[PDB]
């Protein structure tokens, strides 16, 4: 898996793949791991993915309680409080990475990432799943604060891609969802117009020189194609 | 499993010096460089730990609550003392459940004018003294800090923040999962108050250290 | 398997037979004593285990019989209910918490008229039991080490008729054989005999 | 450990040693291997030194309760039984016990062993413990039932004695005890190492 | 454990011109006592006492093979082994043997001849030398031997204060230990002579 | 993780006509490693007649101490306001550590005090609570030398009554022996000599390294 | 044990510890750490003593023979490669670990051997169990081109940190120079654990102990 | 679960619950014991010779174990009970103790559930 | 460890940290994994040090031998083949990544990957050690072929500098060396003039609120830094 | 530990015995397998363990002591050397591939002098061995479960001078000791005495 979510002013953007594997084979190819859990608030999911299932689903029947009790819109600190307990109770017997993102007019757009162990970090970006660790470089070197829900959604797609071109456990789809004071926007990606993949890079065309021809001299030109 | 490295404290004369990093690892990952590990725990009293970041954010919690609750509702203000008498006995209460807080805290604070520093490890065992860390400090740290109160009649604050800072620079050294920047606590006059970040000058340029010496092969 | 157990049913009784050895590791502690316990006037149990499943069990079998035999003008029980019973208690305790009794039994009855109205079958039964709750009526059954070589020699010398005094002979040989073959020692036997008048112990068989 | 009893016709004899061994450090020498429980029953103590003191603590506490309740003594029977379904009920719970119960009722000298598993068993001869094993060499050949109360009394020390000498983990001080009708009399306490110059 | 399954322990300590070496004589299997009358000492020659412990079959090989390599020593060299040289002889033959051990630990205590200095060396089962000037000393109550020792020895002590010392060091200790007692064997070497004194103790 | 930590260290205590005399060092060792110098758990007061001292896991300790420190507060409610003898408490004590037969306290403890005739006396405990009363006892560390050391110097056996102060300068002794040989006992000694005017202490050095 | 070397301006100060222990117990008080390789090179050791010895001694050996077939001196780096050869082979179970220090012709040399067989050529290093102690000394004092007297002062300083907070290290510090020229042991630089309370004399008169029998023997 | 409280004291330290239980003793059948030298005689009167009652009776003195009886007077049903728990108890006893019980044994464990029953709530 | 190599035309650049670690505690800051093996043939060594070190100095053994009998400069695909060899031969008793670069007149500048197993294969860049698996997304993102000496050199400390900032087990002094027709050229640079750290960048330095004061809203601004 | 043997020596001859049986598991195979192998004409030797370890350990000394006597034509051996041969042998398995011997040994001899040049102390010697190859003189010894109830009765009643006639009583008890308290049944021993004269079986000891 791989999935994050993002800060902008305003609002969060969350990204995910689409892959469920049972390591070596795909089991579904078009999985949705952006879950809803109130009006403007979502989480990604990664792990296990009837733990995560389970959880959330918790997590919404609990807030649609409070928020009816209340009669107000509830906030992100809220959504990441519940989840989180769930997450630290059970965690011993759950796989479970969460992020849960959300925007609401009292604190605007946040982000909470709840790691393994159900530890609660209030962040500016959370990245999660396998694909993580291919990431971090990658938005320590080329994120940026300020940025719009445009060049969010954009910088999202683009960073999932590059996770999923080299993890073997994520792939697919790429899924986003804006959250604002405006309207939920859920975009979805088909692999065919993937911003980046390796089949694609020109610097990957050319293939490696490790069948070399029966010759006469050690220079090494190109792969041998056709029998002598 | 967000994990916090090394933590250090000296007492000076007139209060107390705490001190770690920001950063939470995830096995040898530097995953989150910017977060505050210490916290501030009702009037007088600091604490922080080394270990597992959910099972801190948890028993602070609980401690926070005791804390504030008790001040709220006419049973005064809790000292250094008593929240630390009260840690101990949940971290001991859960190793006897076989449900461990798997953390080491050190805690820190100034009643009386009388500067309290003491550590609790996570089978409940508990001490005070001149000098307390968790992690690597304890090997890293200790030998200096201690070292340093050798001296008679004490260390002044800024004498003390010297041998705190060669400490910082020794774990920035020869910890694998450490980042040069650092924060300090201070516990004096009856309230504690959290300095911001800041980092460490080390040395990197010894001839010993150029690519022809530390050659393998010639 | 380091207690032997014997016995067999002919026309009109039933020989029953167990050693007496008790020991700790390889010490013999005695030799004499007796696991042949009787149950009723016309019931007896031999069973083979430690001492501690071997008396809890049989004891736990006595105290609800005899309260079952108040609870019913001290009529006697048949001998194939007080298997079923034992059996049930096996049973239980094999999927209970504290678990199995480890205790092989030999359970051996002769049944006798109630009453007037009564209509039994009037004679001596039988009944092999383990310590998982498997039972089974058999004319003869053991249970230890000596089991093996005494079951063969009866399938090659029992028969119903036997009188009860070559029905002695041969519960002596298959003692004998046990001593001669067993490395664990079955040195001393008690034997009793289950008959029509009721327990009777059989002192020429040692 | 090594402790002995036997039945005779002037009663009873318990014998213990003093020794108490992990298995290589020596802790004590002055260990009281047999229990007073009251005034006419006594335990002996084997294997598991807190196991063995705090239940047969309990049993004299129900042998008194008994006394209070029925106005009479309980049997060495029934104090046995107290004993041996305590140990039964804890049979899967780890107890280590290799205990005698002796006493003199109403049909006379009883000797009981009763075990960390729930056994019981009534008989006239018992050795308990590492040494055991070569108690028992001693006190098969010497043991008659006509001993005298004296003959007796050496046969048992003459028997802790060889165990002693013999076993790693018996030793130190062997100390007989003799129950009779009227309850029961220490008779002696005597250093192993004394009594070698006796016997050599 | 193995180092443990037969019994015993041997101490070495040093005064002035003086050594004096004891060993229980206790020889066992586990907890069964087999033999009351097996002091481990071996007096290689006028100058060296060697104590061995461990197990038993590997004690009675190893100084077999001490004994042997020492004989055609004494053909080549025409001459006495000193010490210093013994030990590291008993070294190099532990290490010979690294990867499969002899369950020995040797005690060797000397003295010099000629300059009347005394050297103590105790080795663990690979040939690891500790060689103090105070004492030294292995087997089954080690670990209570050291404190003895520790308290009861001085700089300076002639024989018979030495032989005192060390006695009482060896019953204090063996007494709390099951696997090594029955009394004990004790040399006293000088420049000048070498005595031996069975020592009594308890029979348990 | 094991519930279990060894914190290091020694304890003594001998006994004479109407005095005992209690000593335990002051170091509580980590993982290859000191926390601190300074620890003075080990012995802890119950009456004015009455120690427990004790010597395992650190944390173990002072469980054991505030039960007992409880059970015997409420004994006082129930008895009148009197305090239990050496005696009662070393039975409960005993009868408490067996209760916890399942998951045990690892601590190696005593009891000292003063018995009803006015003589001292020591209770040492396994885990599990067998115990006698004794002249004298040790445990912890550095206790298999320092114990053959006072069966010598106390009962003489291979051989052919001590003031208050010949028997601290005997403890003394034995301590700083302990300290130079055992590598988890060290830095100083806390003494107290308790008779039935009170209860006197004295700190003592030690090695440091 | 806690061994500890430096380099300063003209040669290296090595540095040791002085307790050995068996268990938990101190066997030896004034055992020495610190031994001779060649002429200008010596080596500290920590690990399993026995293959510390073994090794050191080998190794010693092979360098003699080469001195005396070249006639040159030897240099530290063949100690270094000789070392490490033979960890390698026998797969770090052959477990000496060792600080090595010497001067030759090109100048000052200091080095770690680890046990599996590497090595690393540095300024500044300690090994054994008080290395990180010792290890927070050397990294806030040292400098470059430190003088004799600021060397050996660090060197100290840093041994005596693993004293004091290493349960396994004690006693005393032994300090070795390294020059061109010489080699300077210094056994009992610093005794910072000196005796306070004397000890209490214990006395046995002679015939305190009860013999059965006796020999003797005249030599 | 009901557990009100039913057997109260009342204006004059009288348990009534407890005096009307004996009335309804003082109604049933009478029932006599007699102690000889070695024998001991329960004798009992029978409601009323009937031509259809069967001639085996039920028996209104029951066994406790094999060498204790019980008769009573009162309610029958209830003592029905009462002779249940006895016959239990005496059983229980051999178990834990081997022995069989004694007479004067029994009779205080009868009487405590008598005056247990006059105590406990529900009941 | 974080190692890599980068081919540019007329030549190769390897580069490394300087970190040697147990695990957990730094034992050495300053080590130099690129090791020599020929005048123009260096590797980058990674995994057990033992192990590297012995295989690179016997690699160089033979190599100049090698040399000595031919008469000629040793081309990179003999260091690589030998080097592979060793690597494969022992590939159940090491724990070792090796990247085999140089210059040769033949070929120009190549580089060779050989990781645990002994495979081999010829790239134009090699990534290895722990750090690698930061650098992926770093390299497919960023790098690009054409680069001239100076812009190798350049992008390798950075991107160093990128994995030893999240790589807990690299860290130190970055090293690269430059191997062409013309003379080697080695650069080593300190940590305090590092290209990247997450310490210096300013999207890192504003800290997480972990820790709010007791409020009366559910509003959060601030960590809390002083006692009330 | 299935098979005891005991063996003591007195001023002029040692007893030795072993008990007669071979089991498979709990069967008893056969209850008279000598056990008490003579070496030379003035030596015995009790082995206990299984039959191969056992016979082939004896068989390997035998032939190596027969191949001494003609490379020295027949002069008899000294039993501490036979004893010394016998150690080395158990050692020396011990640290082999094919790994040790699982016997333990009691050898017994009567040393006679060879020559008039010979100045032997002449008598017998008992030698205890174990299948590590621990050896140790001793004037009384056992092998197996019997043999700790056996050494406590000979430090009870052994002593130096006791007549033929007393040690063959003495051994007769200690054989029934082994009966009695030993589960393991030694029902039959076979026991020989060495003597100035040579190796005699003793036929009142069963």
């Amino acid at each position: 898996t791989t999935i994050m979510a993002v800060a902008f002013k305003g609002g969060v953007v969350l990204a995910a793949d689409s892959r469920t594997s049972t390591g070596t084979y795909v089991v579904n190819r078009a999985s949705n791991k952006l879950t809803k859990l109130a009006e403007k608030i979502y989480c990604c999911r990664s792990g296990s993915a009837a733990d995560t299932q389970a959880l959330a689903e918790q997590t919404a029947n609990y807030l649609e309680s409070y928020e009816i009790d209340t009669s107000k819109p509830v906030n992100v600190t809220t959504a990441a409080n519940i989840f989180k307990k769930l997450c630290y109770m059970n965690k011993w017997n759950i796989s479970a990475g969460i992020i849960v993102a959300g925007y609401d007019p009292l604190n605007g757009g946040s982000v909470y990432s709840i790691p393994s162990g159900g530890s609660c970090v209030k962040l500016d970006y959370a990245l999660g799943g396998s694909g993580s660790i291919f990431l971090y470089s990658f938005f320590d070197a080329n994120y940026k604060t300020g940025m719009s829900k445009e060049e969010c959604v954009c910088f999202c797609q683009r960073a999932v891609a590059h996770a999923y071109s080299r993890d073997g456990s994520s792939g697919g789809l790429i899924r986003t969802i804006a959250l604002h004071q405006g309207e939920p926007e859920d975009m979805t990606i088909p692999w065919t117009k993937t911003p980046y993949c390796m089949e694609k890079d020109p610097k990957y065309r050319d293939l490696a020189v490790q069948n070399p021809p029966f010759s006469s001299s050690a220079k090494i030109t190109v792969n041998q194609s056709r029998s002598e | 499993m967000a994990s916090g490295g090394s933590v250090i404290g000296v007492k000076y004369n007139g209060g107390v010096l705490l001190a770690c990093d920001t950063l939470l690892s995830y096995g040898s990952l530097a995953k989150w460089p910017n977060i505050p590990r210490m916290k501030l725990v009702g009037a007088y009293t600091v604490m922080c730990a080394t270990g597992d970041y959910a099972d801190f954010q948890e028993m602070t919690t609980m401690i926070e609550n005791h804390v504030n609750r008790q001040q709220m509702y006419g049973g005064g203000a809790l000292t250094p003392n008593e929240v630390f008498c009260y840690l101990q006995r949940h971290v001991y209460h859960k190793r006897s459940q076989f449900e461990p807080c798997l953390c080491r805290f050190v805690v820190a604070g100034c009643h009386g004018g009388e500067p309290f520093l003491g550590g609790v490890d996570d089978v409940g065992t508990r001490w005070t003294d001149d000098c307390v860390a968790a992690g690597y400090g304890a090997y890293v740290a200790l030998p200096l800090l201690r070292q340093a109160l050798e001296k008679p009649g004490g260390l002044t604050r800024e004498e003390a923040i010297r041998v705190i800072k060669d400490c910082l620079r020794v774990l920035f050294y020869r910890e694998c999962r450490a980042i040069n920047k650092f924060q300090i606590a201070d516990a004096t006059s009856d309230m504690v108050s959290i300095g911001e970040p800041f980092e460490v000058e080390t040395n990197w340029e010894y001839d010993g250290f150029c690519f022809e010496k530390t050659a393998i092969i010639r | 398997m380091s207690e032997t157990t014997i016995a067999f049913r002919c026309n009109g009784f039933v020989l029953v037979a167990a050693a007496g050895l008790n020991a700790f590791y390889y010490i013999k502690i005695m030799d004499t004593e007796d696991k042949v316990t009787q149950l009723d006037s016309h019931k007896v149990v031999a069973c083979a285990g430690e001492n501690g499943p071997r008396v809890n069990f049989v004891e736990y079998i006595k105290c609800n019989m005899a309260l079952k035999r108040m609870r019913e003008h001290g009529r006697v029980i048949r001998t194939s209910a007080a298997a079923s019973f034992m059996r049930n208690a096996l049973a239980g305790a094999l999927r209970s918490r504290d678990g199995a009794y480890l205790v092989n039994c030999l359970l051996a009855g002769y049944d006798v008229a109630a009453s007037s109205d009564d209509d039994i079958a009037t004679g001596p039964h039988l009944y092999y039991m383990d310590y998982l709750g498997t039972m089974q009526e058999v004319p003869y059954g053991c249970h230890g080490y000596g089991a093996s070589f005494v079951i063969a020699m009866l399938d090659r010398l029992w028969r119903p008729d036997l009188t009860a005094q070559e029905a002695v002979d041969l519960m002596q040989k298959c003692c004998d054989e046990v001593k001669k073959r067993v490395v664990i020692s079955n040195d001393k036997f008690i034997c009793k005999a289950v008959t029509e008048n009721g327990v009777e112990i059989v002192n020429t068989v040692s | 450990t090594t402790t002995l009893g036997f039945h005779f016709d002037g009663g009873i004899i318990l014998a213990v040693d003093s020794r108490a061994s992990s298995g290589q450090y020596i802790s004590s020498q002055t260990v009281m291997k047999v229990l007073e429980i009251n005034e006419y029953l006594l335990g002996t103590m084997a294997g598991g030194a807190a196991d063995c003191q705090y239940w047969e603590r309990v049993l004299g506490m129900e042998c008194r309760l008994w006394e209070l309740r029925n106005n009479c003594r309980i049997s060495v029977a029934a104090a046995s039984k107290i004993l041996a379904n305590i140990t039964y009920s804890y049979r899967n719970y780890g107890l280590s016990m290799g205990t005698m119960v002796a006493g003199w009722d109403q049909f006379g000298p009883s000797l009981y062993y009763v075990d960390d598993k729930g056994t019981r068993v009534k008989h006239e001869l018992f050795s308990v413990g590492s040494g055991s094993i070569y108690a028992y060499g001693v006190l098969d050949q010497g043991y008659r039932k006509n001993l005298t109360v004296e003959e007796a009394c050496e046969l048992a020390r003459r028997s802790i004695f060889h165990a002693t000498y013999r076993d790693g983990a018996s030793g130190g001080i062997v100390t007989v005890y003799h129950v009779h009708q009227g309850g029961w009399t220490q008779i002696s306490r005597d250093d192993q190492t004394k009594l070698y110059d006796r016997y050599v | 454990s193995i180092l443990t399954y037969s019994g015993g322990s041997c101490l070495a300590m040093a005064g002035d011109g003086c050594f004096v070496i004891v060993s229980d004589n206790r020889l066992g299997e586990q907890l069964k006592t087999i033999s009351m009358e097996v002091p481990k000492l071996h007096v290689i020659n006028e100058s060296i006492v060697l104590g061995l412990t461990g197990l038993r079959t590997d004690q009675q090989t190893f100084s077999e093979k001490v004994r042997f390599r020492n004989e055609l020593y004494k053909l080549r060299e025409e001459r006495e082994i000193g010490g210093k040289a013994f030990a590291a002889l008993v070294s190099s033959m532990l290490y010979e043997a690294r990867f499969g051990p002899w369950f020995v630990e040797p005690v060797i205590a000397s003295i010099d001849k000629r300059t009347g200095e005394v050297y103590l060396c105790a080795m663990d089962l690979i040939g690891a030398p500790c060689e103090p000037e105070d004492y030294v000393c292995a087997g089954t109550c080690a670990e209570s031997l050291h404190g003895m020792c520790e308290a009861l020895w001085r700089p300076g002590l002639g024989p018979e204060e030495l032989f005192e010392v060390a006695a009482q060091a060896m019953l204090s200790a063996c007494d709390r230990d099951s696997l090594s007692g029955y009394g004990a064997v004790a040399a006293i070497v000088t420049r000048d002579k070498m005595t031996t004194r069975l020592i009594n103790g308890r029979k348990d | 993780w094991s519930p279990y930590a060894d914190n290091g260290g020694t304890i003594a205590a001998i006994a004479g006509k109407n005095y005992v005399i209690l000593g335990g060092d002051t170091r509580l060792n980590g993982d290859f490693c000191i926390h601190t110098r300074d620890d003075r758990t080990k012995l802890f007061q119950l009456t004015e007649h009455t120690f427990l001292a004790s010597t395992g896991m650190q944390a173990d300790r002072l469980q054991l101490q505030q039960m007992l420190k409880y059970r015997i507060q409420w004994y006082q409610y129930n008895n009148g306001g009197k305090l239990p003898s050496t005696k009662a408490i070393a039975k409960l004590t005993s009868t408490m550590l067996y209760q916890r037969r399942f998951f045990p306290y690892y601590t190696f403890n005593m009891v000292v005090g003063l018995d009803e005739k006015g003589a001292g006396v020591c209770y040492s405990y396994d885990p599990v609570g067998s115990t006698e009363p004794f002249r004298y006892g040790t445990s912890g560390s550095a206790s298999s030398f320092v114990e053959p050391l006072m069966d010598c110097l106390l009962t003489r056996q291979h051989m052919v009554e001590l003031s208050m102060t010949e028997t601290l300068e005997m403890l003394k002794n034995a301590f700083t022996g302990a300290a130079e040989r055992d590598i988890f006992t060290g830095d100083a000694v806390c003494f107290h000599i308790i008779t039935a005017d009170g209860i006197r202490s004295e700190l003592f050095e030690l090695r440091n390294d | 044990t806690t061994i500890v070397g430096v380099v300063y301006k003209e040669g290296v100060v090595l540095g040791a510890d002085t307790r050995a222990t068996e268990g938990s117990i101190v066997a030896d008080k004034r055992c020495k750490k610190i031994h001779y390789m060649a002429p200008n090179i010596m080596c500290c050791g920590a690990g399993t003593a026995a293959d510390t010895e073994a090794v050191t001694n080998m190794v010693s050996a092979n360098l003699a023979l080469h001195r005396l077939d070249t006639g040159k001196q030897s240099r530290v780096h063949e100690a270094l490669t000789m070392l490490k050869r033979h960890l390698y082979r026998y797969q770090g179970h052959v477990s000496a670990a060792l600080v090595l220090g010497g001067v030759d012709v090109e100048g000052p040399f200091l080095a770690t051997v680890a046990p599996h067989g590497s090595t690393d050529r540095l300024p500044f290093v300690s090994m054994g169990s008080g290395s990180i102690a010792a290890m927070s000394a050397l990294e806030t004092g040292y400098k470059e081109n430190m003088t004799l007297e600021e060397a050996k002062e660090l060197v100290a300083s840093a041994i005596r940190k693993g004293i004091f907070n290493d349960p396994y290290s004690g006693t005393q510090v032994d300090l070795c120079v390294i020059t061109k020229t010489k080699t300077e042991l210094l056994i009992g630089y610093d005794k910072p654990n000196e005796r306070k309370y004397p000890k209490q004399e214990i006395r046995f008169p002679p015939g305190t102990t009860p013999v059965l029998r006796e020999e003797i023997r005249r030599l | 679960s009901y557990d009100r409280a039913i057997t109260v004291f009342s204006p004059d330290g009288h348990l009534f619950q407890v005096e009307y239980a004996q009335e309804a003793v003082r109604k049933g059948l009478c029932a006599v014991g007699v102690r000889g030298k070695d024998s001991i005689i329960f004798a009992v009167e029978k409601k009323s010779v009937q031509k259809l009652q069967d001639s085996r009776t039920i028996r209104k003195i029951y066994k406790l174990d094999e060498h204790i009886y019980l008769a009573f007077a009162g309610l029958s049903a209830d003592a029905r009970v009462l002779v249940n728990h006895a016959q239990l108890e005496c059983q229980r006893f051999r178990l834990n103790y081997e022995d069989a019980v004694d007479v004067d044994l029994l009779v205080r464990y009868v009487a405590k559930v008598q005056q247990k029953s006059t105590q406990s709530s529900g009941s």
